[PDB]
């Protein structure tokens, strides 16, 4: 009819689904195909998601290019298609399935006994059925055509379990890179991340990247796809697809039995016959440097379906590739105009900018670039020098932080109680010594960083907040900046002018690593193991010399001893430094870059990689290392009482100071990738320790 | 509609006062002003709602007293009050 | 200008003051106001009107009121051999109206 | 076919034919398209496909089709876009979407206020200004869906449309979602070939500045298409030219039965960000060949850092050195991203302290109104939340939503703070990272994010004594944090000191300056204000086109070119330079208002660049860098 | 009396007093309104003239096509256009506006427990936009009845406004008139050219206050007040005079304060710290109906372009000052909160009175 | 509106009735005019019926065309 006309198109999904059809089956990477034996591990349940890549197809057409055959464009058209092409790929791999090689047994999955039991039913029911029609034996008479002509009769008569019912894999396309497409000449809008603000509607149905940092990130939850329902009357199972926000349930039974019956049978709900999917929904948000002049950013809603689900966390530059596609209208109805639609990204995959330490693996790639490194040579100093390249001097204060970095190793005691593992370091000193700068380097360096200012942090922007997720329609605890900076380094720039609130929160979680929140909201306690470096100022702004060091540093006795290093970064006016001073400062604003030419400085992936490979390690220490220590605390301790009266006091020595030295020996024994403590790094602590205020102060 | 209470001299030690909508016809509007004790008399009848009340769980009514006359329980002076 | 949280209309309430005019207002403990009710007095007792600029309202009101206030003296004893202005927490320009 | 119809688009197509600008404006928004095109095939941007008209234009052309777009839009601007469709079709030939047209130019009485439109504007083109106080979400509209059935494997379409897309109203036909076919076959919907159209509303209200002062404000609804999404953010001026439309049945149908009447608001066919006195709108002006060529004139002179100072307030007699600095920092110097993500610092930041009627406010109040995007602040009236930012809550999403304070809206502009020396202790430490760190860090209940907050900050403070004491220690005088004074690149102590031949000069000029007559005006004719609303693109009174002092709208005209255009390099002569007057001034023994430190190195890099700007030179020269020397050791000494 | 209106003035012209609390938005109505059948392609017009009905529709769109009813075609081409087949053709309809008052009484007489009544009144046409929310008028109009959805068979009951007659005009910029009868200008030049003008317009300010001559003189200076001016640099320089009487109390400094408020075409009273509710400078609050930021109230820019008389100028708040300070000079308020940033007018002559620490004034 | 559009048509209803009412009042067929003493016999009651013969027009306007 003229009501619903047609269209011609350049895309024909039967060559297409031939194309895609030889590319499962004759691409070789350069054990035989790649995605054969990815399939044979999937049916083996081994493998849960198969994972198609651009660049393996933008590959294959290149060579079917170079063998001169003509092959569509298959990779513009799943760039432009996306959610059409995840069902032909689906359909695609079940028509060529490897037989599992394993023998189904008891310790696997419900979902694999389930699915297998449907196959078997299948079998079953297309036996039953061409074993009735030939024994009917209708015209009693070319015994291929027969064949055929009986499968088809029973192929299309009898009910079977659909695929989609019979999958037990999640399908994901990775976006073809960049390097790949400048090789051979593709313009890729796939590969190219876009900002928030730049998806408009004329990317709805692509495979696209987004750039951006994500803010908040929904619990998981069973999204049903497909629901099951038993009827009693026939025995049958129906099957009811569901593709919205909400549904509404079958109530009289619609298989064909009782549809021809007169007795209509009644459904009931089966929860593990019906098919959910692991369901999140995150927020992405445009990053800085993406908002134009003056402009708020904006959010994208990302839906997290398969296995992909757990992650996203907020907080994480990411970039986050997947389909486009259109939602229902949510909101007022008077402010409609048309078929106004919502948007989300169903998401395929995740790039991490800065990969997490947890999810480091020794694979073949890091271990040549980690041996490099160490045969590079002098490890420890060129680490530390290459933390702000553009910072001159610093030497012990970037030591220090990349200790902080590292870290020591937490202790647990078979009592239950914890010794914290975190080193926690405090900057204080006048202004322009570029502390700020460090605070922020530091930030970027961990792959969890969060940058607070004294006053701009509050104590519900720093502890927990309840608030009501609407999606799981459900009240949780929001946490602060300690909660998103877990397990990763917290920077806190103007220490000093912080509220006694904050103070206490961070007095607590630099030596308890968790918050104890006892409100009208919620008694809890949260973990929040957060290594705290805080920058901070004098009393009066500037040190003086006239007063005693514990005189002009506003800091308690208790949260300065929490601190396991304190630096006083003093500015005193000298000729010659001033000289290297300005002559690096002027560099580094002329050529944009580092003055010093004697060595390479490491990149910050480089040094992410490196310590997550040294935070692995777990040093012990000796008798003959403890007995340094021992004696080392015990001077440390009769220097502290000698000092204390007089003017040079820097506080008391506590047992905390004990806990810091074992804290920085241990760093510096995981910095050289040894499972042992030597003498050296415990001279190299102590030596630390020493300069940090005596040195400098003393001068 | 006035809001009747019971006077707080007349109500039991322990218990609340009662309260009541009284139904004013047309003569009998402004005629009580709030905070005033007056004595009315009235029908007492029961007050129609649609689907009764569904937080109870049972065909609770509501009622009402329609006022067939109110007495009370003003510088106006004459022309005595005025030789006075 | 306040809005009834159930009936969701705006009512204009003069105050004391304005509801006062061509009568008396009562005050009792007029030294413990606040500084609101105590720019409303003075406001009061100066021009003998209320103006008030509020939620799209801004206009006039007539408080033509005679006060009678009803105090105590600071430290709630009255001091003899120190002056009235001394022994209340009333300024001058509230006190010499 | 209608013949009205076609009688109007012939008499458009007359029009566009006498005025041969709208025709090579579509030649050029094509020949744009195919090359960028051209470019994309071989080896990007789109023009939409719409066209400014003037209606003076119109009016000196034909009257009669002129009011009949502007009285009856509805039967005239559609005959006018079929016939500038057509004429971009045929100049198409020899290399799809319908055209649009925007109108420009005088309205008339159809130039009105959310507060002025009433019902008898209804069904007109009308020229609303406002203030953007709501944007909604841009939403995809669906226009075409296309739908594949597997079974015949073939493509089917459907077209949907609505009563804001039409001026004139047509027969509304629901066509539902197709999900089968005729013959009854599934249909898969296709994604990436259907087609959506980009689709946001605002809500325009009354200017506050010429809103009445007492009542509340009436705002309009605004209705933006493809090429008119994301052109405003909330808190801009705007002009929206639209038809103020009507829509639905009021409450008549049987169904309906409410008195929210018809429903109006305008289909927006032309919005203009107007740039007003401290608002979030950016002034920006059309640099014509006449005006560059008179720029590179002034680069070439050898007084010209003299020239533009002395120009900038020539009713302030004296403060010379402030003007420079003023000067250096309209300039702005060059921010520095390393490729380690690191920012350094471009902008330049002045304070001045001293004694009361030392022309401090007026110096701001210009600053205010020379820059393009200063906005003023003053000390107790402006807190924490309305500085840098704060948090409210959504109605359609019921999610948190953030308002960008006074800092955050002047990024790459001017902050104008009055009265610095009244603010709060949480405003000094929320202003200590935007002054260096160049952001706002925000970690509240759910929000932790970052904004850009690159702005220049001009303060005027006053002495804890009232007036500045030469014998005592500038430490007390000024009575401000350490770091405060390091935040800022130059601190300027003005003092009051009496001299008699001084009073007599600044007296001399006070009575010249009010011996002023505007041109045009009478003796007793007092002067009329007008309220300075500018479009936003992409002692001696004689001064006029560069006679010996720069006139102020083309100091404006040099200031943008010089941040837009030249982007100085610095080089070793004069970094010899400034190396040995930084490590000078480190260990110079002379008292200082200004503490000494890492940054001074910085604020002479910043000058300098700044003064290489102002020559409009690719590089950083030592004459640069004594300048950048000079100017700060009177700041400090 | 708005506490008056009975159930026998129903249906009948009543004159009531009373004060506004809010002017809704001007609603659209359709005077003239075009409609075409949806299939039948019949072309139908209602004109409407009865605008003063509120909730409930009183003329309507026709529930069936009336092409089958008129017979009008001899050809005549069973064919049903369905309920309700007419819409209306909006480029060609005529619409005018309509406006929702709401009026109480006057708060000055109010019993002590009641809360104030109130009531909903609808104009139209040139009755729109005629009064400002707060301003006291007298209504002309209609008692009628409109059924809201407490009693079976209850009525709301509004007014119909048929005329608008405001007790008192408020001052302000756009409340200002410029035009002047040539009568007028005669009177106004005959007594520039008075030689003893000086002196008639010092003795008229304030006659009941004796001495004070030169403050008088001051007075006359400060309502005159100076030329402003517009410089090719862009910055302007004032011409309005600031005055500040400081003394011993008792001495008629509020009398004179009063005296310029009554004089001035625009001015308000106001003390240090504001009034009862009406504050000082410039408040940017929210809208009540849209959570909007707008311009709520303030005595310098309700009276821009006129004189504050600030009364008590010592007691007074610091964001206060800062803002009357920027009043002062540069003539302007700038206020940047989290979602607004705006510089506004505050062209004001600003007269102030104080009084001095211990009482008296002191000579030492 | 578009649901009763216009066409153009060479026919217009003004110049030709000028032309009627000329035809009417200045043709003289070789008492005066034709049609004008044909109108006077009907407003005299004399005659019921006007005939209007196209062969006068034609020759009304072939003498224009000459
Ligand atoms: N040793 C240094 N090397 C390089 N740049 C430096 C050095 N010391 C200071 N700076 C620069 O001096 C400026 C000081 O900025 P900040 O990092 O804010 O210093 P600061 O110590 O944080 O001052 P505060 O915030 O008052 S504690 C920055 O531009 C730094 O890059
Ligand atoms: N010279 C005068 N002529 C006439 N009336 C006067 C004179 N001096 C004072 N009064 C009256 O005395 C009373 C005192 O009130 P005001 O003097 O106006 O108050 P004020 O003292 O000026 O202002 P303060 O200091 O805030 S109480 C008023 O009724 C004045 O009218
Ligand atoms: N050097 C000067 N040249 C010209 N006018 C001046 C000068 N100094 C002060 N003024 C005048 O003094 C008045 C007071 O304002 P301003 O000086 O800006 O106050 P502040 O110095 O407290 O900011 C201004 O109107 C200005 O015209
Ligand atoms: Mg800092
Ligand atoms: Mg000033
Ligand atoms: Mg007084
Ligand atoms: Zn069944
Ligand atoms: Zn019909």
């Amino acid at each position: 009819s003229a009501a619903l006309p047609s269209i011609q198109l350049p895309v024909d999904y039967n060559n297409l689904f031939n194309e895609i059809t030889d590319f499962l089956v004759t691409f070789k990477q350069d054990k035989g195909p790649k995605y054969m034996a990815m399939l044979q591990k999937v049916a083996n349940r081994e493998l849960n998601s198969v994972i198609i890549d651009l660049d393996d197809i933008l590959q294959y057409q290149n060579e079917k290019f170079l063998q001169g055959t003509q092959a569509d464009d298959l990779v513009s058209a799943i760039q432009q298609n996306a959610n059409h092409f995840t069902e032909l790929f689906c359909r695609a791999i079940d028509n060529n399935m490897p037989l599992p090689t394993k023998e189904i047994d008891y310790k696997d999955d419900v979902l694999d006994v389930i699915l297998n039991q449907r196959r078997l039913r299948n079998e079953r029911m297309l036996s039953d059925r061409t074993n009735e029609i030939r024994s009917e034996n209708l015209m009693d008479t070319p015994p291929s055509s027969m064949n055929d002509a009986l499968r088809e009769v029973v192929e299309d008569e009898t009910e079977l379990f659909p695929p989609n019912l019979t999958r037990r894999y999640f399908l994901y396309f990775k976006p073809l890179s960049q390097n790949c497409a400048r090789r051979y000449r593709k313009k890729a809008i796939s590969s190219k991340p876009l900002s928030v603000r730049q998806i408009k509607g004329d990317f709805l149905g692509q495979l696209i990247t987004v750039r951006g940092i994500i803010t908040r990130v929904s619990d998981v939850k069973p999204a049903v796809e497909v629901i099951a329902y038993t009827c009693d009357q026939c025995g049958y199972e129906v099957f009811q697809e569901v593709n919205s926000r909400t549904f509404t349930p079958l109530s009289e039974c619609t298989s064909e039995e009782c549809s021809q019956n007169q007795t209509k049978g009644q459904l009931f709900m089966s929860t593990r016959a019906s098919k959910f999917s692991a369901f999140q929904e995150c927020k992405i948000q445009e990053l800085s440097q993406q908002v134009p002049v003056g402009h708020i950013p904006r959010s994208l809603n990302i839906h997290v379906n398969g296995t992909l689900v757990r992650s996203l966390s907020p907080g994480d530059i990411v970039d986050v590739t997947g389909i486009f596609l259109p939602a229902p209208y949510t909101g007022f109805k008077a402010l409609k105009a048309g078929l106004l639609t919502e948007t989300y990204l169903e998401a395929q995959f995740v790039r991490q900018h800065k990969k997490k330490f947890a999810s480091f693996s020794l694979t073949s790639d890091v271990e040549e670039r980690v041996m490099e490194l160490i045969t590079s040579g002098d490890v420890y100093n060129r680490l530390a020098k290459s933390i702000a390249p553009e910072i001159y001097g610093n030497l012990d204060v970037k030591k220090a932080l990349l200790l902080l970095l590292v870290g020591g190793v937490d202790k647990r005691v078979g009592d239950g109680m914890k010794i914290r593992g975190d080193i926690n370091v405090c900057l204080m000193g006048d202004p322009g010594v570029a502390k700020s700068q460090l605070l922020k380097a530091i930030c970027k360096i961990s792959p969890r960083g969060v940058y607070t200012t004294g006053k701009g942090s509050s104590g519900v922007g720093l502890t927990a907040a309840v608030m009501k997720d609407p999606v799981t329609d459900e009240m949780i605890l929001e946490g602060g900046a300690l909660v998103l900076a877990d397990n990763g380094i917290c920077c806190i720039d103007e220490f000093d002018k912080m509220d006694e609130s904050d103070r206490t929160a961070i007095h607590e979680v630099m030596e308890q690593q968790t918050i104890s929140i006892s409100k009208a909201g919620i008694n809890t306690t949260l973990n929040a193991r957060t290594s705290i470096l805080a920058a901070a100022n004098p009393l009066y702004g500037r040190y003086n010399p006239r007063l005693s060091p514990l005189d002009n540093i506003n800091l308690p006795a208790a949260l300065l001893s929490r601190f396991d290093i304190l630096f006083l970064m003093l500015d005193i006016p000298s000729r010659d430094d001033d000289e290297k001073l300005a002559e690096h400062v002027t560099y580094v604003h002329m050529h944009n870059k580092q003055p010093d030419l004697d060595f390479t400085p490491v990149e910050p992936s480089k040094m992410r990689e490196y310590i997550a490979y040294a935070k692995t390690k777990r040093p012990v220490m000796s008798e003959a290392v403890n007995d340094y220590v021992v004696q080392a605390y015990i001077r440390l301790r009769q220097d502290s009482k000698r000092e204390m009266d007089s003017k040079f006091s820097f506080g008391q020595a506590t047992p905390r100071t004990l806990l810091g030295i074992i804290r920085l020996s241990q760093a510096l024994a995981k910095l050289r990738l040894a499972d042992m403590v030597d003498i050296d790094d415990v001279e190299e602590a102590l030596r630390l320790v020493r300069v940090s205020k005596e040195s400098l102060y003393q001068e | 509609r006035v809001t009747l209470q019971e006077a707080p001299g007349t109500v039991p030690p322990g218990r609340l006062p009662r309260h009541r909508e009284v139904i004013l016809l047309a003569d009998l509007v402004d005629v009580s002003k709030p905070g005033e004790e007056v004595e009315v008399t009235g029908i007492y009848k029961n007050n129609y709602d649609g689907n009764l009340n569904a937080k109870n769980g049972f065909p609770v009514f509501a009622t009402i007293i329609e006022a067939n006359s109110i007495k009370r329980r003003v510088f106006s002076w004459t022309e005595e009050e005025e030789r006075e | 200008v306040r809005k009834d949280p159930i009936t969701k209309e705006w009512t204009l309430e003069g105050g004391a003051l304005v509801l006062a005019d061509k009568g008396v207002c009562l005050i009792d403990e007029f030294d413990k106001m606040n500084d609101q009710d105590r720019t409303s007095i003075h406001e009061a007792m100066e021009q003998q009107s209320i103006s008030i600029s509020k939620a799209g309202i801004v206009t006039t009101l007539q408080a033509r009121c005679s006060i009678i206030a009803a105090a105590n003296p600071n430290g709630g004893r009255y001091n003899s051999t120190l002056p009235l202005a001394q022994n209340v927490s009333l300024t001058e320009p509230i006190l010499s109206r | 076919p209608d013949a009205v119809f076609g009688d109007r688009v012939r008499r458009f197509q007359e029009f566009l034919d006498t005025f041969t600008s709208y025709r090579d404006s579509v030649r050029s928004i094509q020949v744009y398209n195919s090359n960028n095109a051209a470019n994309y095939n071989d080896d990007l941007n789109i023009l939409p496909h719409r066209i400014i008209i003037s209606l003076d234009d119109l009016r000196e052309f034909d009257r009669s089709f002129w009011s009949g777009i502007l009285v009856e839009p509805a039967y005239f601007i559609p005959p006018a876009e079929k016939a500038l469709t057509d004429l971009a079709d045929s100049m198409d030939d020899v290399p799809r979407h319908p055209w649009k047209l925007s109108f420009k130019g005088s309205f008339g009485a159809h130039a009105l206020s959310p507060r002025t439109l009433t019902a008898q504007h209804l069904n007109k083109l009308v020229s609303v200004e406002g203030i953007v106080t709501k944007t909604s979400l841009v939403r995809p509209k669906l226009i075409r869906s296309v739908h594949y059935a597997a079974k015949t494997g073939r493509f089917h379409y459907r077209d949907y449309t609505d009563a804001t897309t039409t001026l004139t109203t047509r027969i509304p036909t629901p066509a539902i979602y197709p999900t089968e076919d005729t013959e009854g076959n599934k249909l898969t919907t296709e994604y990436g070939y259907s087609t959506f159209i980009d689709h946001q509303r605002i809500t325009v209200q009354e200017m506050p500045e010429m809103a009445p002062a007492g009542q509340l404000p009436r705002s309009i609804d605004v209705i933006l298409d493809d090429d008119l999404v994301d052109k405003t953010k909330p808190g801009d001026r705007v002009n929206v030219v639209g038809v103020f439309k009507s829509l639905g049945a009021g409450g008549m149908n049987q169904s309906n039965s409410t008195l929210i009447g018809f429903k109006t608001l305008i289909l927006g066919n032309t919005v203009y960000p107007l740039h007003a006195r401290s608002t979030g709108v950016a002034a920006r002006q059309m640099l014509t060949d006449f005006d560059i060529r008179n720029i590179n004139k002034l680069s070439k002179k050898k007084d010209i850092f003299d020239i533009l100072s002395q120009s900038l307030a020539p009713s302030i007699y004296g403060h010379d050195h402030i003007k420079k600095a003023i000067l250096l920092m309209l300039m702005g110097g060059v921010e520095k991203n390393l490729e380690n993500g690191s920012h350094l610092r471009g902008d330049i930041n002045i304070l001045m302290v001293g004694d009361p009627s030392t022309a401090k406010s007026q110096l701001l109040r210009f600053v205010l109104n020379t820059a393009s995007l200063a906005i003023a602040t003053t000390g107790r009236g402006s807190s924490g939340v309305g500085l840098t930012a704060a948090v409210t809550t959504d109605r359609e999403t019921g999610e948190r939503r953030l308002e960008a304070g006074a800092m955050v809206l002047a990024d790459r502009g001017v902050v104008c703070i009055d009265e610095f020396d009244k603010m709060t202790d949480v405003d000094r430490v929320a202003i200590h990272e935007v002054m260096e760190q160049q952001t706002v860090t925000i970690a509240k209940a759910g929000i932790h994010t970052t904004l850009n907050a690159r702005c220049s900050v001009i303060a005027a403070a006053n002495p804890v004594f009232g007036q500045y004491d030469v014998n005592r220690d500038p430490h007390q005088n000024i009575a401000l944090p350490d770091s405060l004074l390091s935040r800022f690149d130059l601190l300027f102590v003005v003092t009051d000191d009496i001299n008699e031949i001084r009073d007599r000069s600044i007296s001399e000029h006070v009575l010249r300056t009010h011996r002023y007559l505007p041109p045009g005006y009478l003796e007793g004719e007092p002067v009329r204000e007008r309220l300075n609303l500018s479009l936003a693109v992409g002692g001696n009174y004689n001064g006029t086109e560069i006679p010996k002092l720069v006139t102020i709208p083309f100091l404006r005209k040099y200031v943008q070119y010089a941040k837009e255009r030249v982007i100085p390099q610095l080089t070793q002569e004069a970094i010899n330079v400034i190396v040995k007057n930084y490590t000078d001034l480190r260990n110079d023994d002379n008292t200082k208002k200004s503490p000494i430190t890492a940054r001074t190195l910085e604020t002479l890099i910043r000058l300098a660049t700044a003064h290489a700007k102002v020559r409009l030179s690719k590089t950083v020269n030592k004459v640069d860098a004594k300048v950048a020397a000079n100017l700060l050791r009177f700041a400090l000494l | 009396p708005l506490r008056d209106l009975d159930s026998e003035h129903v249906s009948k012209i009543v004159r009531l007093s009373g004060i506004i609390i809010s002017t809704s938005v001007l609603s659209s109505r359709a005077t003239y309104l075009s409609i075409m059948c949806r299939n039948c392609r019949h072309t139908t017009s209602i004109t409407i003239n009865n605008f003063n009905s509120i909730t409930g529709n009183t003329v309507s769109l026709p529930r069936s096509c009336l092409s089958t009813i008129e017979s009008e075609s001899s050809m005549a081409n069973k064919k049903n256009c369905g309920p309700d087949p007419y819409i209306i053709i909006h480029e060609s309809s005529k619409f005018i506006d309509q406006q929702f008052l709401k009026l109480q009484e006057i708060p000055e007489l109010v019993p002590v427990g009641e809360m104030p009544r109130n009531l909903t009144m609808t104009c139209d046409r040139y009755l729109t936009n005629k009064v400002i929310p707060g301003t006291r008028v007298t209504i002309v109009g209609i008692y009628s009845i409109y059924n809201s959805k407490s009693g079976v068979a209850i009525r709301t009951p509004y007014i119909k406004i048929l005329g608008i007659q405001s007790d008192v005009e408020t001052s302000s910029i756009w409340n200002s008139v410029t035009m002047f009868t040539e009568e007028e200008e005669e009177e106004f030049l005959q007594l520039s050219r008075n030689p003893k003008l000086y002196e008639i317009l010092t003795n008229s300010i304030a006659p009941s206050i004796f001495g004070n001559e030169d403050i008088k003189k001051a007075i006359v200076c400060l309502l005159m007040g100076g030329s402003k001016k517009i410089l090719p640099d862009g910055m302007r320089l004032r011409g309005d005079i600031n005055v500040l009487l400081l003394g011993d109390p008792g001495t008629a400094k509020s009398q004179l304060l009063k005296f310029v408020e009554k004089v001035s075409p625009i001015a308000v009273y106001t003390s240090g710290k504001g009034s009862s509710a009406a504050g000082l400078t410039a408040s940017v609050q929210r809208d009540p109906m849209t959570r909007e930021f707008y311009l709520e109230g303030g005595a310098m820019v309700l009276a821009d372009g006129g004189v504050v008389c600030i009364d008590e100028f010592d007691k007074m708040r610091d964001e206060d000052r800062v803002a009357i300070h920027e009043a002062m000079e540069q003539q302007t308020i700038s206020i940047a909160k989290a979602g607004i940033t705006t510089v506004l007018n505050s062209r004001t002559s600003v007269l102030a009175a104080a009084n001095p620490i211990y009482g008296r004034y002191d000579d030492l």
